């Protein structure tokens, strides 16, 4: 695992081409996340 | 020490988690190659993940970040899709769950878009799809995502394509 950029605790990936994309995020320490919900699902075939 | 508690579909907590899942689906630039072709999900179950040790590990670290960032953890709820979802919920996130080849370096990646995390459930690039039918767009096989509490602290902003 890499380190956070000096002076930072995470990276934010801001979308800069696809105007509909939301942001993505990276942390470099496993302790900075807690898996709160487990969601079981299927993708649905469009009609 | 992990236990999984089912939420009832009647529970407001089920309903708000479902809504975040469904409302953050988008179309992907791969035309569905990695994650499948779909505009919405059939939610089959939502469980609350309870582990005291793992929770205290998280809050300990959250307080450290917070104290380094004018008492602001900058906490978010974000999706994570992984072949390792079963190890994550029992042992926590660690270096083995990192995306070694990700655009922002080897770390653990999360998404606001549920459909983006869906692209990693069967591996990077969707791997070979579901174990049963080898289909990245399988409409039958049951998938699992995590909806996670993530401490961002002071976050480095990368503009990118
Ligand atoms: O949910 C994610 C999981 C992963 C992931 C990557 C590599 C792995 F080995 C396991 C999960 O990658 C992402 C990249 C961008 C946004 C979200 C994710
Ligand atoms: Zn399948």
């Amino acid at each position: 695992m890499a380190h956070s950029p000096p002076g930072h605790h995470s990276v934010t990936g801001r979308p800069s081409v696809n105007g509909l994309a939301l942001a993505e995020y990276v942390i470099y320490r496993g302790e900075q996340a807690y898996p709160e919900y487990l969601i079981t699902y299927q993708i649905m075939r469009p009609e | 020490g992990t236990i999984l508690i089912d939420l009832s579909p009647d529970d407001k907590e089920f309903q708000s988690v479902e809504e975040e899942m469904q409302s953050t689906v988008r179309e992907h630039r791969d035309g569905g190659h990695a994650g499948g072709i779909f505009n919405r999900y059939n939610i089959l179950k939502i469980q609350k993940v309870c582990n005291k040790k793992l929770w205290e590990r998280y809050t300990h670290r959250r307080k450290e970040v917070s104290e380094e960032n004018h008492n602001h953890a900058n906490e978010r709820m974000l999706f994570h899709g992984s072949p390792f979802v079963n190890a994550i919920i029992h042992k926590g996130f660690d270096e083995r769950h990192a995306y070694i080849g990700g655009m922002f370096g080897a770390g653990i990646y999360f998404a606001e878009n549920s459909s983006k995390s869906n692209q990693y459930v069967y591996g990077i690039g969707g791997g070979t799809g579901c174990p049963v039918h080898k289909d990245r767009s399988c409409y039958i096989c049951h998938r699992q995502l995590l909806f996670c509490r993530v401490t961002l602290g002071k976050s480095f902003l990368q503009f990118s394509a």
